[PDB]
């Protein structure tokens, strides 16, 4: 177990430090479906995301000893699923937000226009799914490595070694589930079900994708194209 | 891919 400390120390590191926890931030707050300001605000917003989501994989042992082709497959074909599974961990359920990193903070309706349109219902039901999870940032750290490290996206060109930098994943956080909540039995398969829970979202929001192209006034932001 | 190369490397 001291190699798999040090794998779960990394990996809550490298979350925590691309992504702050909703305790830490400053909230502030601000006729068509999609309202053009929410928009380049959650577009902009996303972007920098994405950005810390690259240097999060790049900290996950081994990602950067893959291919660079099977590095980049694997960030876009995680791309939505990791956006999607940290804006739920900032969810407030007594005022019914998600809070963003620079600390902004939409309610329902606002998430809706800002883009997630018919989503906003699948999605916000996951974050309060999450929640009784209690997930801590190695917990959330572990799942998205997991949600990322997988070895049956297309066009892979190593499969076999990505589903072997994942096995060490799914062991460190079934080793930490159980040494943190001894109560909680079944929360490792229960966790892991929420990955394919996610996954169906995400399939949802690539369709969404196309119709947000046809709807916004320019072009999606360039790292958010090659994304997705 | 431009941008994610940069990011990568
Ligand atoms: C499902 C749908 C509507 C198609 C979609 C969802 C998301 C999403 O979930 C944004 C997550 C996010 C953003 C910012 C921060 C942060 O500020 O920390 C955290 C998480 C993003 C998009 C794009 C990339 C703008 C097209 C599209």
């Amino acid at each position: 177990t001291p190699e798999v400390g040090e794998l779960i120390e990394k990996v809550r590191k490298a979350h925590q430090e691309t992504f702050p926890a909703l305790c830490q931030l400053g909230k502030y707050t601000t006729r068509v479906s999609l309202d053009i300001d929410l928009w380049d605000k959650f577009s902009e917003l996303s972007t920098k995301c994405i950005i810390k989501t690259v240097e999060f994989a790049k900290q996950l042992p081994g990602f950067t000893t893959l291919t660079i082709a099977d590095q980049i497959t694997l960030l876009k074909a995680a791309c939505l699923d990791i956006l999607i599974l940290r804006i739920c961990t900032r969810y407030t359920p007594e005022q019914d937000t998600m809070t963003f990193s620079d600390g902004l903070t939409l309610n329902r309706t606002q998430m809706h226009h800002a883009g997630f349109g018919p989503l906003t219902d699948l999605v916000f039901a996951f974050a309060n799914q999450l929640l009784p999870l209690e997930m801590d940032d190695a917990e959330t750290g572990l799942l998205s490595a997991i949600c990322l490290i997988c070895g049956d996206r297309q066009d892979l060109e190593q499969p076999d070694r990505v589903d072997m930098l994942q096995e060490p994943l799914l062991e460190a956080l079934k080793v930490y589930v159980r040494k943190r909540r001894p109560s909680r039995p079944h929360m490792f398969p229960k966790m892991l079900m929420k990955i394919t829970d996610l996954r169906s979202i995400s399939a949802k929001g690539a369709e969404r994708v196309i119709t947000l192209k046809m709807e916004i006034p320019g072009s999606m932001p360039p790292l958010i194209q090659e994304m997705l | 891919h431009k941008i994610l190369h940069r990011l990568l490397q």
